[PDB]
RNA sequence: AAAAUGAAGACAUUUUAACGAGUAAGGAAACGAAAUGGCGUAAGGACAACAAAAGUAGUAAAGAUUUAAAGUAAUUUAGAU
RNA sequence: AUAAACAUACUUUGAAUCGGCCAAGUCUGGUAAGCAGGACUGGCGAUGCGGGAUGAACCGAACGUCGAGAUAAAGUGCCAAA
RNA sequence: CGAGAAUAGAAACUCUUGAAGAAGUAAAUUAUCUACCCGUCUUGAAACACGGACCAAGGAGUCUAACAUGGAUGCGAAUGAGAAUAGCAGGAAAGCUAUAACAUGAAGAGAAAACGAAAAACUAUGAGAGUGUAGAAAUACAUUUAGCAAUAGUAUCUUUCAA
């Protein structure tokens, strides 16, 4: 498996170390920002804790 | 040039920093100059306790 | 994420007498006499470098991105961060020629480091 | 401000052995770790004189350790310190373990039927001391300190460093 | 003393002799760095050449100070007149053109004195970091490939080598050329003032070959080589064991010179006989490792459980806190 | 080194450790053991209190190679010969051969008698013998004799 | 190294010679090298160059073949009538050129040139016939010890040996502890990075079979 | 400790310094090989 | 200062508590829980792309002028010319 | 009774210093001195900070870098916070 | 009414601004508060005390020798013998080796002649090692044993008119 700290990336026909994958192999992955979750929705006649 | 000729200011101050050094037990037990006679029976007896001492630790 | 690096005292510890003779420099030394203004910590006049002006453990020598620096001379020298690339940041040195400059910024985005001497000796 | 009698200075007693000796760093190593952990006074007595300087631990001889094992015939003498070998009188046979051995005091223990152990091997052997004699050698045996003090002094005068025209 | 085996490599056909040798008890003396940079700092003294200014240098003058109440310092000055000289500054040492601070005279002290048992002390230290592969790659040595790592060659083969193609084919063979090339491709120049004195090349350092009695034909082909250094067996020292104050070199030792180890230094139990009246010291520790006590004293049920610290809660104030 | 001397450390002090009021002069009272009557008499007193002065009768041309006499206490006469030979004439008595311990051969000339000597008959040739050295020579059954 | 004691390895020394030089050693200085047409006639590598003779620029901007023109010694270099430029007024003065920055093509040879050349080519075949009995020596030793092979080994493809056997020591525990923070750091650092190289290997190997 | 020092003369013409020592064993040992090549027995 | 942990992490470890003014003067180097911690000048011996071409350099060194960054500070680092 | 284990006892080696000055519910010589000389303690020297307009010593209080509050000497018509 | 305890219950949010430049930082100017000339001798200097017009480079605790303390190192009744000097490989101001004169020490006192050390020691307090009980987490007591270093005091012995 990989290592934690390894996000293989593409390279453009640019030389590359032995060890580094070739791109035919390496899949991009979508850079991920956002780790919370939004407020989650209650019934309409319920109030907010937050009141 | 007549100069100050002698102060205690600041001694007593500093006699204290590292304060009066008494003297050690041992200083207290010294035997030098006692009684002529005292001293020949202390050395009497010791030289005695001392020979019987010796003696069981020879017989043994 | 990135700590909140605070310092408390931006300005420069400046030479006494700096300001007034060209031939003190401005580099700091403790004034050392008998009747010297400063090292009396006078009032107005009283700055000088102490141990407490020391920033948080922590955050000490952490640029202000957030990562510490890290000289690299060649692209072989990339490989010795690029399990922290989330701590590190490459430094091209300065005597680091232009065709050595390619490989070495090339090679970071192949490692996903950040570099900060991306855009030096750029041609034309 | 606050009225302290003295402030705080370094507590002048030394707790890593002294000098760059890779081996003597693992032993108060050994013995740091033994002593926090068994909570043993004799790892701890072992721990504080490794630490000492090398003035401070004074070599005992084999006639020494022949006339305080006497009595303790299967013991094991510990001395933290170099043990030499003292040629005027012979060397029964008993173990000890000690710093460094002389080459002469080594033969000589062993040839008696004795034993030269290490600390390494004391502390395999037994950690928390059982059958062990704690020794330490002399320290007022040292000429230096005839020299010291004042040797016009009525009670106990110095010894005059020799010089020019010292009768 | 089990004292495991060496093996003896052939240097032509690479092929292990039948017959290996007992490692030499010199390989276990104690590593003492720290006797050997004492040696080390005395001994790399001792070929340096006397230097000194001239005695009469900035002192050939017949000045005297003006005095006061001509408005200049009383330092001494020129005398006569007629040239810029006259009235200049004088024998001071902050003046220009004259004498500088105590002067550098040469009868100073250049070499050093050091006790030859603790000469021998540092070798044998030396020699025993030579045979652990972490000390010596840590130098800066590649020894990724050889074999063994006390590198021992037939005393065969040593004795056909009369040409730097050999010796190189050799080198080749026991996988020792990675150190050979590292120093051939980092050649370079110095940086400073050295360069004018005549020193302008600097190159890094390689195998070194220790040789008998029997292998003086074979030091011609190797001293050629770049970054190859030749040593007889005896006239070992720190400072070809540990350059630059840094132990544990890579050694090419040749099997007259193995074997003849164990009667220049001895044993841990005998004296020995090249250098008379030293023998190997014995470390403080039997066997350096404290894995073994720690266990042991686990087995006993003697050391308490492990602990971690409490974290101590933080102050409160009950008045106002009801918690 | 010099790197490690306090001139280093003392760079931009202005006396560099020496003091303001009391300057480093040339001078502290003299130069070499001046006087050792007027103003050092202290120290002479405190530290050589026999300096000055005469005591003993001089001699016009020592020969000081009619003095030397090297001693040997008996407890270390064993060790001339070694332990080895200690222990295999361990059980001799009068009758056969015992080990000559020659003091001269290995430049002791004088027999000091301090500690004990070993329970065997020994043979101790030297050229002086004191009153209790051979006492103790003679009560563990051996001899002395006599050299030069 | 060097081991004639008379001769001096001092830079500053050597170019002071190289300055004050006469002109009777200034002569056997400036050498050029034969082409191939004028080695293979003569079997001579080098030899001092003359006027009137013609050579070949192979270093510079304009490698044209011309003739020597002015052999000067003073200055160590040599003209040619094919190398030069006009002097602003319009005068065309001849270009110096370093007389190791081109090779003879026509020789002018009189009378002593050709006994030079004659002695020149004895020279390189009587040490030719010596080296020769030295390597036939060196030869005659080698299949003395190893009789089953000959010499060419020495000049062809040298095979490692690939055996790993390993050796037990009781200081292999300690070498950690032997040293430094400066030389301990950065061992650790080149395992961490080597283990590091060796894991990106192994996940890449894993994908290339899968 | 009294100091007896003798260095109020001019000790710095009176410094004999051995820089020639290594080169007193290379002519002895020389001129004593040569002795043995010339007549053999007088070097005896 | 005391407890805990400790072959290598790292920020010269973790926690708790007390303390921090200063002329003359002292605290040399080394010492894993380190018996004060560091910056700079020049030269000498090593190390510097670990897989047989192994620190940087005419794809622009040293130096000089400035703009910014790191450090309480001595200073260091990088950009532009 | 109270305090005291980073308590206590030190040993060795050594630096600088022995021109001092001020205060006072103190003293001596002097008409007197911001004079000369002493006993006890505290300070200035070596010392900045708040107050006395300013000041080597007076009053409060002694200083790592900052934030928030309660204060000390002393003040609250304006300069000047009250 | 109600402590302990047993049994069941519940906390995940909004708005504004920011590559049309947020937060921070820097430079210049302005405004409130604030700031006497550095070095030095001195009880006391910003002083109507002296040196200093400005800038660059140079500029001052060093070297040799004797002793002592002290921290790291080797060996240890020995240590050193890189005393001269003599050999070895290599070509070498480097390196290696030399049963060795001597230096310091193992014996001390006396001006010197003449001498030259045990009762195989004693007493005191002191480092360490166990067993049992209990608190009960660590730890606190009872008891058995050894008594090193250090200090002090004793006998005994060598030398001195005198220790």
């Amino acid at each position: 498996s990989a290592p934690q700290w390894f996000v293989p990336v593409k390279a453009g026909d640019a030389k590359v170390p032995a060890y580094y994958p070739t791109d035919d192999m390496i899949q991009e992955q979508k850079k991920k920002l956002r780790t919370r979750k939004g407020a989650k929705i209650t019934a309409l006649d319920k109030p907010a804790w937050n009141l | 040039s007549k100069d100050k000729n002698r102060s205690s200011h600041n001694q007593s101050h500093k006699a204290h920093r590292n304060g009066f050094y008494k003297p050690k037990k041992s200083a207290y037990m010294s035997t030098k100059g006692m009684n002529v006679q005292v001293l020949k029976n202390t050395k009497a007896q010791r030289k005695f306790a001392l020979a019987k001492k010796l003696e069981a630790k020879k017989a043994a | 994420i990135k700590p909140k690096i605070v310092k408390k005292y931006t300005g420069h510890f400046k030479r006494f007498d700096s300001n007034r003779f060209l031939r003190v420099k401005a580099s700091w030394r403790v004034p050392r006499g008998i009747d010297n203004r400063l090292r009396r910590k006078f009032k107005g006049t009283n700055l000088l470098p102490k141990i407490g002006y020391g920033s948080a453990k922590a955050t000490r020598n952490m640029l202000p991105c957030g990562l510490y620096k890290f000289p690299v001379r060649n692209t072989t020298d990339l490989e010795m961060i690029m399990m922290q690339n989330r701590k590190y940041a490459a430094e091209i040195s300065h005597a680091v020629s232009a065709k050595k400059r390619q490989e070495i910024i090339q090679r970071a985005k192949i490692l996903n480091i950040r570099v900060l001497n991306a855009d030096a000796r750029i041609k034309k | 401000a606050i009225d302290l009698d003295r402030h705080h200075v370094r507590k002048h007693v030394s707790k890593t052995a002294r000098g760059n000796n890779a081996y003597m760093k693992l032993l108060v190593r050994l013995y740091g770790f033994l002593a926090r952990r068994t909570q043993s006074k004799f790892a701890k007595t072992i721990l504080h004189r490794l630490c000492l300087s090398r003035v401070n631990r004074p070599i005992v001889s084999t006639s020494k350790l022949a006339c305080l094992m006497k009595k303790h015939p299967e013991e094991t003498a510990v001395c933290v310190n170099t043990v030499t070998y003292d040629s005027r009188y012979p060397v029964p046979k008993m173990n000890v373990c000690a710093l460094k051995f002389t080459k002469t005091a080594e033969a000589a223990i062993t040839k008696a039927g004795g034993k030269c152990l290490r600390f390494d091997e004391l502390a395999l052997k037994a950690p928390t001391g059982r059958k062990t004699v704690l020794i330490r050698g002399k320290r007022n045996v040292r000429e230096a300190l005839k020299h010291f003090g004042k040797v016009c002094a009525k009670k106990n005068p110095a010894k005059q460093y020799k010089g020019k025209q010292t009768k | 003393s089990l004292r495991p085996f060496v093996t003896i490599y052939d240097g032509i056909t690479g092929e292990a002799e039948k017959t290996p040798v007992r490692l030499p008890a010199v390989f276990l003396a104690p590593i003492r760095g720290d006797v050997v940079h004492f040696v080390y700092r005395n001994q790399s003294k001792n070929t340096r050449q006397p230097e000194g200014v001239s005695t009469e240098a900035g002192k050939q003058h017949s000045a005297i100070s003006w005095g006061t109440g001509r408005a200049v310092a009383r330092i001494p000055r020129i005398s006569g007149s007629g040239s810029g000289r006259n009235g200049q500054g004088a024998f001071g040492n902050m003046t220009r053109k004259g004498h500088m601070f105590s002067p550098l005279k040469n009868f100073r002290k250049w070499q050093r004195k050091t006790p030859k048992q603790m000469r021998r002390f540092a070798v044998a230290s030396c020699i025993a970091a030579s045979a652990v592969p972490a000390l010596v790659s840590a130098r800066g040595h590649h020894i990724a490939g050889v074999p063994q790592i006390p590198l021992v060659v037939n005393s065969k083969s040593i004795s056909v080598i009369k040409k730097t193609k050999q010796a190189v084919y050799l080198l080749k063979k026991i996988n020792a050329y990675s150190d050979v090339l590292k120093v051939i491709a980092s050649k370079t120049v110095r940086a400073g003032q050295g360069k004018m004195r005549g020193r302008k090349i600097k190159e890094r350092k390689g195998p070194l070959v220790v040789y008998g009695n029997d292998d003086l034909q074979a030091v011609k082909a190797f001293r050629n080589i770049p970054g190859v250094d030749t040593c007889r067996v005896e006239n070992l020292s720190v400072l070809n064991l540990a350059p630059g104050c840094h132990m544990g070199r890579f050694i090419i030792w040749t099997e007259s010179a193995f074997k003849k180890l164990n009667t220049i230094f001895g044993t841990q139990k005998k004296m020995a006989q090249g250098k008379s009246g030293f023998r190997i010291a014995h470390a403080q520790m039997a066997v350096p490792d404290m894995k073994r006590v720690v266990v042991a004293a686990e087995k006993a049920k003697l050391l308490r459980a492990k602990i971690v610290l409490p974290k101590v809660p933080k102050r409160a104030n009950p008045l106002k806190n009801w918690a | 080194a010099t790197r490690f001397r306090q001139t280093r450390r003392r760079r931009g002090h202005v006396s560099m450790g020496y003091g303001r009021i009391g300057k480093h002069r040339k001078q502290r009272g003299g130069r070499g053991n001046a006087g050792g009557q007027h103003h050092r008499k202290t120290w002479f007193t405190t530290f050589h209190p026999d300096y000055f002065g005469k005591h003993g009768m001089r001699v016009f041309h020592l020969k000081a190679n009619k003095y030397y006499c090297p001693s040997i206490n008996v407890d270390s006469l064993w060790s001339l010969v070694g332990k080895d030979v200690q222990a295999q004439y361990k059980n001799a008595k009068v009758g056969e051969e015992v080990p000559v311990i020659d003091c001269v051969k290995h430049g002791y000339f004088k027999v000091l008698g301090k500690g004990f000597l070993p329970k065997q008959p020994v043979i101790v040739r030297a050229r002086y013998f004191s009153e209790k050295a051979q006492q103790k020579i003679k009560a563990v059954g051996g001899a002395c004799e006599l050299t030069a | 190294m060097k081991f004639n004691c008379k001769v001096s390895s001092n830079p500053s020394k050597a170019r002071k010679a190289l300055y004050t030089a006469n002109a009777s050693q200034r002569a056997l200085m400036m050498s050029a090298r034969l082409s191939k047409e004028l080695r293979e006639k003569y079997n001579v590598i080098a030899i001092p160059i003359h006027k009137d003779d013609e050579v070949k620029i192979i270093k510079g901007h304009q490698k044209v073949a011309g003739k020597v023109t002015a052999v000067r010694r003073s200055k160590y270099v040599i003209n040619i009538d094919k190398l030069t430029k006009t002097k602003a007024n319009g005068q065309t003065v001849p270009i110096a050129i370093r007389p190791s920055n081109v090779i003879i093509t026509k020789l002018f040879l009189n009378k002593d040139r050709e006994a030079l050349l004659a002695k020149k080519a004895e020279s390189r075949k009587s040490y030719k016939e010596l080296v020769a009995k030295r390597n036939e020596e060196v030869a005659k030793a080698f299949t003395a010890v190893y009789p089953a092979l000959n010499m060419d080994i020495f000049g062809k493809k040298v095979e490692p040996i690939t055996e790993k056997k390993p050796i037990r020591i009781p200081s292999k525990k300690m070498a950690e502890k032997l040293m430094s923070k400066p030389t301990l750091r950065a061992y650790k650092t080149g395992i961490k990075v080597h283990k590091a190289k060796n894991a990106i290997a192994a996940y890449k190997a894993a994908l290339a079979k899968k | 400790a009294v100091s007896n020092i003798h260095f109020c003369k001019d000790w710095r013409s009176k410094v004999h310094t051995w820089f020639k020592q290594p080169f007193r064993k290379i002519r002895r040992h020389q001129t004593r090989v040569e002795k043995a090549k010339a007549v053999f027995p007088a070097t005896i």
